[PDB]
RNA sequence: GGGGGACCCUGAGUACCGUCGGUUGGAUAUCCGGCGGGAAGCUGGGAGGCAUCGGCUCCCAACCCUAAAUACGUCCCGAG
RNA sequence: GGUUGCACCGUCCGUCUUGAAACACGGGGCAGGGAGUUCGCGGCCGUGGCGAGGUUAAGGGGGUUAAGCCCCGUAGCCGC
RNA sequence: CAGUUCGCUCCCGUGACCCCGGGCUAGGGGUGAAAGGCCAAUCGAGGCCGGAGAUAGCUGGUUCCCGCCGAAUCAUCCCGCAGGAUGGCCUCCCCGGAGGUAGGCGGUGGGGUAGAGCACUGAUUGGAGGUGCAGGGGGCGAAAGCCCCCGGCCUCCUGUCAAACUCCGAACCCACCGCCGCCGUAGAUGGGGGGAGUAGGGUGGCGGUGUAAGCCGUCCACCGAGAGGGGAACAACCCAG
RNA sequence: CACAGGUCCCAGCUAGCCCGAAAGGGUUUGUACUGGGGCCGACGCCUGCCCAGUGCCGGUAUGUGAAGCCCGGGUACAACCGGGUGAAGCACCGGUAAACGGCGGGGGUAACUAUAACCCUCUUAAGGUAGCGAAAUUCCUUGUCGGUUAAAUGCCGACCU
RNA sequence: AGGCGUCGAAGCCCGGCCUCCGGGUCGGGUGGAGCCGUCCAUGAGACACCGCCCACUCCCCGCUGUGUGGCUAACCCCCGAAAGGGGGGACAGCGGUAGGUGGGCAGUUUGGCUGGGGCGGCACGCCUCCGAAAAGGUAUCGGAGGCGCCCUAAGGUCGGCUCAGGCGGGUCAGGAAUCCGCCGUAGAGUGCAAGGGCAAAAGCCGGCCUGACUGGACCCGUAACAGAGGCGGGUCCAGCCCCGAAAGGGUGGCCUAGCGAACCCCUGUGCCUCCCCGGUGGGGGCCAGGGAUGACAGAAAAGCUACCCUGGGGAUAACAGAGUCGUCUCGGGCGAGAGCCCAUAUCGACCCCGAGGCUUGCUACCUCGCUGUCGGCUCUUCCCAUCCUGGCCCUGCAGCAGGGGCCAAGGGUGGGGGUGUUCACCCAUUAAAGGGGAACGUGAGCUGGGUUUAGACCGUCGUGAGACAGGUCGGAUGCUA
């Protein structure tokens, strides 16, 4: 028989690969060692549409 | 068949006609031991496919008696000729 | 260069055992590898085609090197 | 000897097939090329040597332009 | 013009649109709005070289001449039925040394086919006699049983049968013996060794089967493997090898 | 074929599904309004019964159940024999059908004629509900009736065997 | 049969205790001297004493595991260049081994005969009768049947007896219970099919037995002639026995069916053997018996292909030709009759004999290294068993018409509706609107609607791939003579 759908996905091949160069970036806390025993103030400076997030990403 | 349980026949150990206790050989097991299945338990070792026949089924309807008469004055025992098909067979004290 | 000694030394996850896979004519008696165990060590140890006990015979592994007789012809001489 | 006429006779070649002129298959012409070979084991026959014995294998010596030629070689194999 | 082109006609033509340059996904793998479609004119597993001169019981081919002899398609076994093996039939060589028998006559035995027949087994038309015979139909009687018809069972007469019937029974065939004939010391009968081919047969007479054609066996005469002379041409028919 | 829409299944992340010999990896610069896996297929009205079978899921008191381990016999040692422990899986029990599938068959009636289901007997897990029906499904078949034609193996409407 | 007793005992009281709360065990104390059978009962007797146990349970020590809870230090996961921090945690991961699940992935198998093949059946192993042709042999998916067992007696022997059926006579008693007489060639029986054989028996009734045994030889059949593994059968020698007075018989069933190689394994028995020698455990070998291959002279084993491919086959089907004519079309012989009488104006039962090759079937003779199908269009030609036109005969022929038949093939035999249709049905005309042959004439003339590939849907069948001489939409027609 011929491979699955599911099959070929595995395989990394450009037809099932994320294109994870057009979007804004990884949304990660800063490191825990500034977050733990201090406190951080931040301002937002922009709110933008991430192409494939489901939600709006802030700077 | 109703059989009696005990004949004067001859006895080629006695050489004279003497009384035979009739008595059924009981098929044991295969043994370890043997060198067939030495070889058998060898070659079935290992990658690869089933190296014997495998008969699935196969046995006739009736089978032949085979019967052990042992002589009661020496105690060794013999056989009397081919054996025979009888569905039932019934050791009489006749 | 020869005799004697009562002291010392002679290779370890090795030999070997069980099991699994491969390989072999190697058959309960070939060799290699994995896994779990694993000694003696000179008052010592191994082999002798199933395993053990006694005798007898042969030998000293787990370190290393070694020419000649051999295999081939990208080439040469010579020959059919 | 070349061609042609007359009388009578004659339905091509190869092939499978019971059966081929076949409406069964291969067949435009010519020239060259083209198909039971080698080894090992065994059965048998034709001939020749020795003979209760037969025969050497690998190899060695002599000689030679040379691998030809001469002698040795009892391991082994078959037979008794 | 073209190993998928040309003309007319037709459809989409702001979108899931068309096209270009740079890249990635590689063969039991890729890719697929899913047709087993596409992956360089190749796709129900691409191409190139190698294994490799793969294998087949299947198809085709197999090269000079004369001389001698000259078959078979029938039995048993095989996942055997287009193929093999053991035999039968052919050929070549040798040993051994006196018998051999395809034809005929007579004899000693065996047989159950054709024909015929009913004596067994089973069928088969009518009639006559006997038997109440466990039968049925009526009349008939309290009840014990009668009277007939029909039916059954035996004997006889009458008219018919049999591949799975035989009280009989040929032609004919087979076994053995004696003789005639023929073959054989120029070596038969027989024995040993080498090499095969043959396992699709056909026509014709006979038997079973079938509406018939045909199918299946049997007989060994002819074609197969056979010229010449005839049946108008003809495989098989006649003469003839 | 695809499609927007409907519905079902798995997964709280070192997850679920998948590539690979391994190392590592795709989904994933992702986090249930998500990722992956089926089926139906705009829209309107609806989507009935069945878990006995085959699947899947949960449990598993009990039986069976390999190696290993332990006990007895045997072997001056083993091979070998008997017994105990015995996971998963089967046996068993329960859920599950927008999971694969299934949804029958005989007699007589209500004779205010004849003929229908109200009705009584075997029978299974249950006996096809709403719809549609000579249908791209109907063998008999060119079914029967009505419309279309002078003439209809067609087409349309209807009946339901 | 005594043992206990200051080596301190009955009879009194409470406490803890297990417990079938039956009723037993035990610390302390009033207590200061007695307690049980032995005797009989009890299927088995001593709470007389001395011993080992067996049934449940607990606890003290040591060993062993299984599960549970907790910990960090191996190991893993995250953050960070690092340092280090955090989370999980002896789990997970990894390595080895053991069982299950496992078309996700592979290698394979899915037999043969066959009046093509498939389905069916087994003619695929044996026995009897016919076929079978009077020695032997002889085939078909030829005809009629049986076997894959059973019997310790249904086997061996010896003695005695005679069966089935029928007739006549008998208490209940009858068609049929039991008994007497006669006829009675087997018309019975012999385990089971059929054939053969059996009458002072091979049948029936009794007595005694196990020869249904051991070691061997030769021969016949399967399988003629004419080769054979395995198997079956016959004639004997020896041993030990059985029956009988003896002769004589007995190596299963009166004869012909009831069954099976190699390798491996099990059993019996008594010998040989295992690498320098000896002992032990174990193994190997020789002889005998058994476990089965039914496709029965012996593979272990399911399907689709319409996406198909290869080698072939007219050894073999569909279209067409050929043979045949059961069937089909068309006639004939006789005459029961029906026709008011009257068989023959007309119809003609039951039977019997034919012609044609225009329907279908049967065979498998030519053609599978290709002879392109149905229907329609175009075009040519032929037959007569004549539909009309020409000429006649009979009539249950008044005329007009009809029914039946004869000669006659020059000419004609048309247009439309549904359907791919040929055919059949229907419509309006017409003198009539005939049936057939020509490779079911005619695709190097046409068309391509049906059929018969590759795509797809519905219904049914199948677990599935899929299939349907079931419908349905689409689906190529090459040419320089
Ligand atoms: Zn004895």
């Amino acid at each position: 028989g011929k491979s699955l759908i599911q099959q070929r996905r595995g395989k990394g091949s450009p037809t099932f690969k994320s294109p994870s160069h057009r979007f804004r970036g990884a949304v990660k806390y800063i490191p825990l060692n500034y977050t733990q025993e201090k406190t951080l103030r931040g301002v937002v400076e922009e709110i933008m549409h991430d192409p494939g997030r489901t939600a709006p990403v802030a700077r | 068949m109703k059989y009696p349980k005990q004949i004067r026949t001859y006895c080629p150990f006695c050489k004279k006609h003497t009384i035979h206790k009739v008595e059924r050989v009981k098929k044991r097991p295969r043994s370890e031991l043997s060198a067939g299945q030495r070889r058998f338990r060898r070659i079935l070792k290992g990658y690869g496919g089933f190296p014997r026949p495998k008969p699935e089924g196969r046995e006739k309807p009736v089978k032949k008696l085979d019967l052990r008469f042992r002589c009661t004055e020496c105690g060794k025992a013999h056989t009397r000729g081919r054996g025979f098909r009888v569905k039932k067979f019934e050791l009489v004290e006749g």
